């Protein structure tokens, strides 16, 4: 694959195939999920996710086919329950206030107890021995606790490189190298695995001035690319909306 | 039929009996060779039980002929897994099917 | 759930907070861009993307005008920033009147003046919230009759041939609405059974009364300062293919409004004492009556000939005769 | 100074990124700026978000949340496109959504989660596919009729939210009306539910939603069935299968909680009279044998299998002798809820009484009687002892002489001291001793 | 021409509709893109104006019919038999510029895209002809693009001729695109045609290219080069063992490699032959090395099971007896003293052989060459050095 940067025709052709992979799976078409199961491993997946000298495009496509394989359900799900602030009256509600603490400073955003009710996360083992028909619903299985583990390192190094301007970003072009990665986070990070000390590390990753809890240049005053800029406005997007959450919540506590 | 040939040696005494479910790491490639199954690759163990068709019958009977810690290769005819309408998307029609197997706890 | 429900429209709705004029100069600010490194042309400001991108999606074709939320807030704020708002001093109304045109300075030296109006043209003469923020923010940027303005506007209607915009304004002129007697009677039979009415207002008769009088505040503000190029043009539109009469259409949507009136008043006629709501509707009708009167006298002002003859061989008398027998009975 | 606070800091860096730059991208441009006006308008979050928040119960916190996860398979199924096992995943999510009690319970939530929202927009699209061919997937089309009808039952606030699309269902009134064990799974009957016992929404309701119906009504009246002579009935130049169901629409518009709604009584009249060929052969006005006589001749079309019948799963077999008294029954029913009140009468409302002169000019008092006159046939016991049974869905029905009464009471009148006995002698006397001789057990 | 009339006779305007056809390709040409937004949307409002225009007088139709009368002839010398001579020569040309007119002409307007639903099946039945597939696919990829009913239209048989044609005219991307377009259609998937494509391409696994991690495998050798030659002073048979310290399994996913066995050089070079340098081949992966698993003899990187008494992947603590015969071409092995019955035969030997050993990560094994650096655990077998 690696080889396959000199072969122009050969990496359009195999870019165009993961564009179909893609496709054939898209909008929550679990069956077909499971069958490139067998096509595209995990083992390939998480090498492509990781690899420094992979081509942008086939970087760009394996991200691509990994969120559609695994992870654009449950997304795609729990954003259209975004909106919607259905709230049970129990203890911990009951218990939500506005403010942490006595002096009227704003927590970071995420953290904290939210006790809106939420989609349940279901997934399902990839096995083509078992006979039960059962496993074509629901997403295939990934391991999202590596995932994140290894997206937060990843994100680090990246932002850790990028400021330095140098002339050998991960797939050829700072868009290969952020867009994607930016995309993943985005994808994990709605879907809400990211918990306690992760969400704090990786607010500071994205500023850290203003989101330091008690130089180096921050994912906003980076100096990016159009794309990497939508990406941006998205993730503050959803930090605004957890804002929202929060105070509706205390709002109903109140009342 | 199903064929078993021995790739490492197990305790060859203790066997699966009816009622226990088998702990096995299996990996699963075509005829021509092409991979297209592995627990090994998920890091997770497959548990299924004897005699509850849950799983394909070849490999259903050959890991009843196998023994604890033993690793052996299971080759499936067609007609005892995967007939003739195959799998949608992973397997061919009338393909037979080799499995690497590993008994690694009977519970 | 109830207290959710009655603690917003009691409390977070009637909030009010005071930011517009802050956004909009904040946004026109150059933020050094000649400090940055620019190495070309000075980069245009905020203010002047965000026009050109609401003018872009106008300008933009499509077989109606989709509604776009980022409009109805950013025309609002403009407006509220464009406008501002015991006898004053003469220096005093002098200085606002400054600060007046400086804040509509700030506006139409991006674009909004061909905005405003490629809008309205895009709408295809269907009322909507999109039209009626389009037609505040006009009004705001034209009050006082600011003849650079309407300057911009006339010069782009004349360099781009806009047959659209008069027929989406004719479209909206007879898309308006007046006074209906029979849901009038409809509501008074639901309030004396009691049954509770859903609209606070009753803005069942009267559909729209806002918006009217937005439009026609903006055909005024078109024609005010006895600008005689654009009285023209609004009767004739020389360059164009089509030409189309809002003058005549103007009269017609005033005689339709007299005779609902009458029909009123000849409701009212039995009644010994009219009742609070039709107290209310007599008074949005009258002020709808009184803001085309105004439109056409600005339209006859500065012996505009043609705009005199085509309105004496139009159908006003018969508008007029109308008003009057109705001012005589009701005084 | 940091920031110090997430919305100063979006607000510094959006209006820095758009001073370096010119941007380029229209949905850059987009996002940017509807970030700034969400940071400066902080109550625009709450004023959106208040009506969509909800508080539950924890003890029906569970039910709650699958009747949740039932509305996101619903409202996933919507973006992907329709099949056959997307039809029969809305029909099982659909009859989940029934069997939850939150759903009863909370009518509130439901409104709030725009589920009758969802349920129109699949309706639209499975609608709008195969719009000339037949509507495919009709049982799915009546799954999400008889949900809309429910909702509308739940509570009066889903009736008014119900009403904003009256305009699109009475658009698509004609989907399904002809094919029997359908009823009560159209948008007319939707249409129907939403303005049912709701006077403020029948008040509410306009004169062209009204006329829609007389033209579709006229249509029924001039043109045939194609789908049933298609099957092979015998042509007729009506089409009472589906006249009728516009003429209960128009009895549910006009006539709530037995008071007569003038309002809206007068408009449909004015209609019905405006196009006199809604009434139908019978009451043509030119050539018309009348209604009694068209009772008559029906009453022969029904012992006729040939004239009656198909003649080349029971509810494929339409009786075409009961659809026509079915029909002129609905609109003797309609014109009689259409017959103003007495009371208005007494006090002498000009426009009351010529709605009344119209009506008796329509309907004379003779066929009135004669129908009454009319009598059905006796239920026998047979000789090896089984009492049999003539069709209930074919031939004389007691609901189409109560239609006749109705319209006999409220709008000729009965006052006059010798008529009432002519009325009796003529019509009720044989029918109570019909109900006397029936009240043996077996006949019981 | 069909009607067998006299080529003299009838009148063929070659030249004139092949200028023609130029022009209104040019005329219905998309807008630049270095135009402004203005410009850009009065050159899509003419274009969109001349499209419907077109349509309207049923302009289409009358393409489609030029279309086929030209795909009544086979090929361009059989128009040259029938045809003149230049008409042969401009046929090709005609045909792509009048399916490029067609794909023009339907690009972007919906209602178009929605009234060519009802020829798509004409249109598919020509895909696989040389002459004009690139042409079809282009038109199919905008009608299917463009409109939803046509989406629905496609059929079983007509997903699996697109399939075929990939097969047949090789790899191309733009049959991936266009069954791209077929699956999700203005963000609407149509699970039916995901579910044919699916079940019809992927399972063979013989078109797409295919992908898997592989273990990297790395060969040690020692620095003795012996060979047979024609009156050469060297030993025709040599022994030696391998010492397996410690092994394990499964390092990755994968298992992990090991084999020893001998190879032989190309020529009397020193290099190894007829193998890569960097990558998961090892000894018997070509026909130069010749290994042993334990299990199986390795040669031309096909395996065939040997027997062995108790037979055994190679594990730890095992000791491996290689021996080498020249004069007679034999590798024959012995584990642990027992012998096995699987001997290379026949082989090679214009070039020098050397003792090597293949591996993956996870391993611990020692060369017991004798003398003074090792010594072997069992004794050689009687002449050998």
């Amino acid at each position: 694959i690696l080889e396959l940067t000199e072969q122009e025709e050969l990496l359009k052709f195999h870019y165009h195939t993961l564009r179909l992979y893609s496709a054939v799976c898209a909008l929550g078409n679990h069956r077909v999920a499971h069958a490139l199961c067998s096509h595209v491993d995990e083992p390939q997946l998480l090498y492509a996710i990781e690899n420094k000298y992979m081509p942008g495009l086939l970087r760009a496509g394996y991200y691509d086919l990994l969120i559609d394989i695994h992870l654009s359900s449950y997304a795609t799900a729990r954003l259209m329950m975004n909106n919607e602030y259905i709230v049970p009256m129990t203890e911990e509600t009951k218990s939500i206030t506005l403010f942490p603490d006595e002096n009227k400073k704003h927590g970071l955003p995420g953290i904290g107890l939210s006790t809106s009710l939420r989609p349940r996360m279901q997934f399902s083992s990839p096995s083509f021995v078992s006979i039960s028909n059962e496993c074509y619903q629901y997403s295939p299985e990934f391991p999202l606790d590596i995932l994140k583990s290894k997206t937060i390192q990843m994100l680090t190094e990246a932002v850790k490189e990028g400021s330095l301007h140098a002339r050998d970003p991960v797939g050829g072009t700072t868009e290969f190298l952020f867009v994607p990665l930016i995309k993943l986070f985005y994808t994990l990070l709605i879907m809400g695995i990211f918990h306690n000390e992760d969400l704090k590390h990786i607010l500071q990753l994205i500023e850290p001035s203003v989101f330091k809890e008690a130089p180096k240049e921050g994912l906003l005053q980076m100096k990016l690319p159009e794309p990497v800029k939508l990406q941006m406005c998205l993730l503050l997007q959803y930090l605004c909306d957890c804002q929202v959450r929060h105070r509706i919540e205390a709002i109903v506590a109140f009342s | 039929g199903v064929e078993i040939e021995t790739i490492s040696p197990g305790d060859g005494r203790t066997f699966p009996k009816k009622g226990q479910t088998c702990v096995v790491h299996y990996t699963g490639m075509l005829q021509n060779g092409k991979k297209f199954d592995s627990s090994r690759d998920r890091n997770k163990p497959f548990k299924f039980r004897i005699g509850k068709q849950e799983v394909i019958k070849g490999f259903e009977e050959g890991a009843a002929q196998m023994s604890l810690g033993q690793r052996a290769k299971l080759t499936c005819t067609p007609d005892v897994a995967y007939g003739a309408t195959g799998h949608p998307g992973v397997i061919p029609p009338n393909a037979t099917l080799i499995f690497d197997v590993e008994l690694l706890n009977l519970e | 759930n109830l207290f959710l429900q009655g603690y917003e429209k009691s409390w977070i709705e009637t909030e009010e907070h005071y930011f517009e004029d802050k956004l909009i100069e904040d946004l026109a600010k150059p933020g050094a861009e000649p400090p940055e490194e620019d190495e070309g042309t000075k980069r245009v400001d905020p203010l002047h993307q965000l026009i050109l991108l609401f003018s872009r999606t106008a300008l933009t074709e499509k077989c109606k005008l989709e509604e776009d939320f980022l409009y109805m807030a950013y025309a609002d704020i403009m407006a509220k920033s464009c406008h501002d708002e015991e006898v004053k001093s003469f220096e005093e109304k002098e200085m606002e009147k400054q600060k007046l045109l400086y804040q509509q300075a700030r506006l139409h030296d991006r674009g909004a003046a061909e905005m405003v109006l490629q809008t309205i043209s895009a709408s295809k003469g269907e009322t909507g919230p999109m039209v009626a923020a389009t037609l505040k923010l006009g009004i705001a940027i034209l009050n006082g009759g600011n003849s650079t303005v309407q300057q911009k506007m006339l010069d782009y209607l004349k360099e781009k041939k806009d047959v659209g915009f008069f027929q989406s304004l004719a479209g909206l002129m007879q898309s308006c609405s007046v006074l209906d007697l029979n849901a009038f009677e409809r509501q008074n039979k639901a309030e004396g059974l009691g049954m509770v009415t859903e609209e606070g207002s009753g803005e069942k008769v009267l559909q729209d009364d806002e918006f009217t009088c937005d439009l026609f505040r903006f055909l005024q503000l078109l024609c005010e300062g006895h600008n005689s190029d654009f009285q023209n043009y609004l009767r004739t539109q020389t360059g164009n293919n089509t030409t189309v009469n809002i003058i005549i259409s103007t009269v017609d949507y005033l005689l339709r409004v007299q005779e609902s009136i009458s029909d009123f008043y000849w409701y009212y006629s039995g009644k010994d004492v009219i009742d609070e709501q039709g107290q209310r509707n007599f008074s949005k009708a009258i002020q709808v009556a009184k803001q085309v009167f105004n439109t056409l006298t600005e339209y006859i002002q500065g012996p505009c000939t043609g705009n005199q003859q085509s309105l004496a061989h139009s159908r006003l008398w018969d508008a007029v005769v109308g008003f009057l027998h109705v001012f005589a009975h009701m005084q | 100074k940091k920031s110090s606070t997430l919305q100063q800091l979006i607000s510094e860096t959006m209006v820095r990124w758009a001073q370096e730059s010119v941007i380029e991208d229209p949905e850059l441009v987009r996002a940017m700026f509807v970030l700034l006006h969400r940071q400066y308008d902080g109550i625009g979050g709450l004023v959106r978000a208040l009506p969509k928040t909800y508080t539950i119960n924890g003890v029906s916190v569970e039910d709650t949340i699958n009747l949740l996860a039932s509305l996101g398979q619903i409202r996933s199924l919507l973006s992907v496109r329709m099949g056959k096992e997307e039809e029969k995943l809305m029909i099982r999510g659909l009859g989940d959504i029934m069997n939850n009690k939150v759903f009863y319970q909370h009518p509130n939530l439901m409104r709030a989660l725009g589920m009758h929202e969802t349920v129109m927009e699949v309706m639209v699209n499975v609608l709008g596919g195969g719009e000339s061919k037949e509507i495919t997937f009709p049982k799915m089309v009546a799954n999400c009729c008889r949900f809309l009808c429910y909702f509308c039952r739940i509570s009066r606030q889903n009736q008014k939210a119900m009403f904003d699309h009256l305009s699109y269902l009475l658009e698509n009134s004609s989907v399904g009306l002809a094919s029997p064990a359908m009823r009560g799974s159209t948008p007319l009957d939707v249409a129907a539910a939403s303005v049912m016992d709701n006077n403020e929404l029948a008040l509410a309701l306009r004169e062209p939603d009204l006329e829609k119906v007389v033209r579709y009504l006229a249509g029924c009246g001039l043109q045939s069935c194609q789908m049933l002579v298609s099957k092979g009935y015998p042509d007729i130049g009506w089409n009472p299968v589906e006249g009728e169901r516009y003429l209960d629409f128009l009895r549910f518009a006009v006539f709530c909680n037995g008071e007569s709604v003038e309002e809206n009584a007068n408009v449909v009249v004015r209609l019905l009279i405006r196009r006199p060929e809604c009434f139908g052969p019978a009451l043509r006005g030119e050539g018309g044998n009348g209604l009694l006589a068209a009772m008559e001749e029906a009453i022969k079309i029904a012992e006729d299998p040939s004239r009656d019948g198909p003649s080349p799963e029971e509810d494929d077999t339409i009786h075409m002798g009961n659809a026509i008294m079915t029909f002129y029954s609905a609109l003797i029913d309609l014109l009689g809820r259409c017959a103003p009140e007495m009371h208005l009468i007494h006090a002498g409302k000009g426009e009351a009484i010529r709605i009344r002169s119209i009506l008796r000019s329509l309907i004379p008092l003779g066929d009135l009687v004669g129908v009454i006159s009319i009598a059905f046939q006796m239920p026998t016991i047979a000789k090896d002892g089984n009492v049999v049974e003539p069709d209930m869905s074919a031939g004389f029905c007691p609901d189409h002489k109560a239609a006749m009464v109705l319209f006999l009471d409220r709008v000729y009148g009965i006052e006059v001291q010798d008529f009432l006995l002519h009325l009796l002698e003529v019509g009720f006397l044989p029918d109570l001793r019909a109900a006397a001789s029936l009240d043996t057990a077996a006949l019981s | 021409l069909s009607k067998k009339a006299k080529a003299s006779t009838v009148d063929l305007p070659i030249e004139s509709v092949s200028l023609s056809l130029q022009d209104l390709i040019g005329y219905f040409h998309p807008p630049d893109e270095h135009l402004e937004h203005e410009d850009k949307q009065n050159r899509l409002r003419a274009l969109k104006n001349r499209q419907n225009l077109f349509q309207e007088e049923g302009m289409i139709n009358l393409v489609l019919e030029c279309i086929d009368r030209l795909h009544v002839y086979s090929s361009a010398a059989h128009f040259a038999d029938v045809a003149g001579r230049e008409a042969g020569e401009s046929w090709k040309s005609i045909l792509n510029s009048l399916y490029e007119l067609l794909a023009a002409l339907i690009r972007g307007n919906r209602k178009n895209c929605a009234q060519f639903s009802g020829s798509l099946d004409w249109l598919i039945s020509r895909l696989e002809r040389l002459e004009a597939s690139s042409g079809i696919l282009e038109v199919l990829h905008c009608v299917l693009v463009e409109s939803p009913e046509a989406l629905n239209i496609i059929k079983e048989g007509h997903i699996k001729s697109i399939i075929s044609l990939l097969d047949k005219h090789g790899r191309n991307h733009k049959v991936l695109d266009v069954l791209c377009s077929l699956c999700v259609c203005h963000g609407v998937a149509v699970r039916s045609n995901q579910h044919l494509i699916c079940d019809n391409l992927l399972p063979g696994r013989d078109l797409l290219l295919q992908t898997r991690l592989v273990n990297h495998v790395s060969s040690m050798r020692p620095n003795i080069f012996l060979g047979v030659s024609e009156g050469s002073a060297q030993y025709k048979k040599w022994y030696y063992e391998l010492m397996v310290d410690h092994t394990e399994p499964f390092v990755t996913a994968e298992a992990t490699h090991l084999r020893v066995g001998w190879a032989s050089t190309e020529g009397y070079s020193p290099y190894p032959g007829g193998g890569e340098e960097w990558g998961g081949n090892g000894v018997g992966d070509d026909l130069f090395s010749y290994g042993f698993d334990g299990l199986h003899l390795w040669s031309g990187c096909i395996a065939r099971t040997v027997s062995s008494p108790n037979q055994h992947l190679l594990r730890t603590d095992d000791v491996i007896s290689c021996c080498l015969d020249l004069s007679a071409p034999s590798i024959s092995f012995r584990i642990n003293g027992q012998p096995v019955q699987g001997m290379f035969e026949n082989f090679n030997i214009d070039g020098l052989f050397f003792p090597v050993v293949s591996f993956s990560a996870g391993i611990k094994v020692r060369f017991l060459l004798g003398g003074r650096h090792g010594e072997f655990k069992f004794l050689p077998p009687p002449g050998y050095a």
